[PDB]
């Protein structure tokens, strides 16, 4: 029967199709294999943008985008970034990137992330023949730096001592609010199709019958502020975490509506196909940036 | 273990890489990544 049909909310709620849109993990993103030299690896493959996505490492949120340990170096004593090389690749700013791509007309105009996305994808190691292999970066809004990440793994906790292996998780946090986790297959487009904002005076719902219904199961998880919820999501997401076949495809418990007067994040694992207009509620996702809000309806 | 670092995403022991945005050029870390 026709119980799904004539939906308004179609093109608006596509953004919200996580499976679709983005199509790996988020938490942690694996989504993809690359063969190199005979051995097969795995790495971030995710369309869209991660905000607020970084990795701490043992207790430590300032360590995960220091250069990766080198020469006489103990592994502890670096983070997961691209080590300096002649000429430097990475960090690169903004203005370094457009400037370093300016004869191609490909490149040179593609938005910050996109951009950040491509130059992390475009050193590719002499092993790997059949050029398979890209690089995941993170995007720095604070100081507009690009960090190509040498380390694709996101979580580790295996782990213990300064040259055995660092134990770390990925995570939302105030010292991660500017930074944007991004894999080798963010898309162009972005800002037209994946999430960003909050949305404010907003709840997710499921459009049936004309009308758009409250996600029938959710899990309450107490939450101080939006910031607190939006951490939550994330945390309870789609993951490609090997749990010992290891590929979530985006499915997860991705979103969820934060009632700002009862304090609860109301966590699902469903895809929204609506927006209920409530004061009370703020609709976030673990893609969307843990602070900011879209304040016009809808 | 070798297979643990693998199903979590650590990636190739690569020394140089080569563009695949033109123009092509060689980038070598000069001293080896601790493993």
């Amino acid at each position: 029967r026709s119980n799904y049909m004539g939906n308004p909310w179609t093109e608006y709620m596509a953004k919200y199709d996580i499976e679709e849109v983005h199509g790996s993990g988020i938490r942690v993103d694996l989504g993809e294999d690359a063969e190199v030299a005979g051995t097969q690896y795995r790495l971030p493959s995710g369309k869209c943008p991660v905000f607020g996505k970084g990795i701490i490492i043992e207790n430590s949120k300032t360590t995960f985008l220091k250069p990766v340990a080198t020469g006489n170096q103990d592994l502890k004593d670096g983070g997961f970034a691209f080590p300096p090389t002649n000429p430097l690749i990475s960090p690169m700013t903004l203005n370094g990137m457009r400037d370093f791509y300016k004869n191609n007309e490909y490149v040179k105009n593609l938005d910050e992330l996109t951009l950040c996305s491509r130059h992390a994808g475009n050193m590719n190691p002499d092993n790997d023949k059949n050029s398979n292999y890209k690089y995941p970066a993170v995007y720095d809004y604070n100081d507009k730096k690009c960090h190509i990440l040498y380390i694709a793994a996101q979580e580790n906790n295996y782990c213990n001592k300064r040259n055995s292996m660092f134990c770390f998780r990925p995570a939302k946090d105030k010292l991660f609010e500017n930074y944007v986790y991004l894999s080798k297959n963010v898309v162009d487009n972005w800002e037209e199709v994946c999430p960003r904002k909050n949305l404010e005076n907003a709840k997710f719902g499921l459009w049936v019958d004309g009308n758009c219904e409250d996600i029938p199961h959710v899990n309450e998880f107490s939450a101080n502020d939006l910031f607190e919820c939006n951490k939550l999501v994330f945390e309870l997401s789609a993951s490609d975490q090997p749990k010992q076949r290891y590929k979530s495809h985006g499915k997860g418990y991705n979103w969820g509506n934060y009632n700002r007067e009862t304090q609860k994040c109301e966590i699902f694992n469903v895809k929204p196909t609506c927006l209920i207009n409530d004061k009370s509620y703020i609709a976030t996702t673990a893609l969307s940036h843990p602070i900011e809000v879209e304040h016009n309806f809808p | 273990i070798s297979q643990h670092a693998t199903d979590i995403g650590m990636g190739p022991a690569t020394s140089c890489y080569t563009s695949t945005i033109p123009p092509p050029k060689q980038v070598c870390i000069q001293q080896a990544v601790k493993a």
